[PDB]
């Protein structure tokens, strides 16, 4: 999945085949540094990719003066009443007009979606 | 010619009295507008 780098030349490690022990080795093209990986999966491609933005929503959006606010949706963690909300606010999100919420209490930053 | 010289008797105009409605009509229009805005709000709530 991710990119792993050689410790000698600090270049990308390409996958190379070990035709003796039937094992996967990551080797670079600059030096002869070898490795054994734990992912065991070279490549992964998901075409749905309906990523939940709760990973990508920052908790600092609560300081936006231009966002709507509601008090009928208390925070799950700290029980604070006021909570900002907004839509997907991102492209490649199909057409879902689902709402997203962020707690406005400082240092809480709870970001959920009912 | 005939219609113009007769129109010199009847006359024609356009004014605010011709562009103003009645109180009952104003109430009807405002009611309809409020109902439509409420329905739009309901649709938005269902979408959310
Ligand atoms: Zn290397
Ligand atoms: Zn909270």
């Amino acid at each position: 999945v991710g990119i792993r780098f050689c410790q000698e030349c600090n270049n990308m490690l390409y996958p190379k085949e070990d035709k003796e022990n039937r094992i996967l080795l990551y080797a670079c093209r600059n030096c002869d540094y070898q490795q054994e990986a734990d992912n065991s999966c070279i490549y992964v491609n998901k075409i749905t990719h309906e990523v939940d933005e709760l990973t990508q929503i920052i908790a600092d959006v609560s300081q936006d003066p231009t966002l709507p606010r509601t008090e009928d949706h208390p925070c799950q963690k700290c029980g604070h009443k006021e909570a900002v909300f907004f839509q997907s606010h991102s492209a490649r999100a199909e057409d879902a007009m689902r709402l997203y919420y962020v707690c406005t209490a400082p240092h809480c930053g709870h970001r959920w979606t009912e | 010619t005939v219609i113009n010289n007769w129109l010199l008797i009847e006359g024609h105009t356009i004014g605010i009295g011709d562009s103003i409605a009645d109180s009952k009509t104003y109430q009807d229009i405002q009611n309809t507008i409020k109902k439509a805005k409420q329905d739009v709000i309901e649709v938005i709530e269902k979408a959310h």
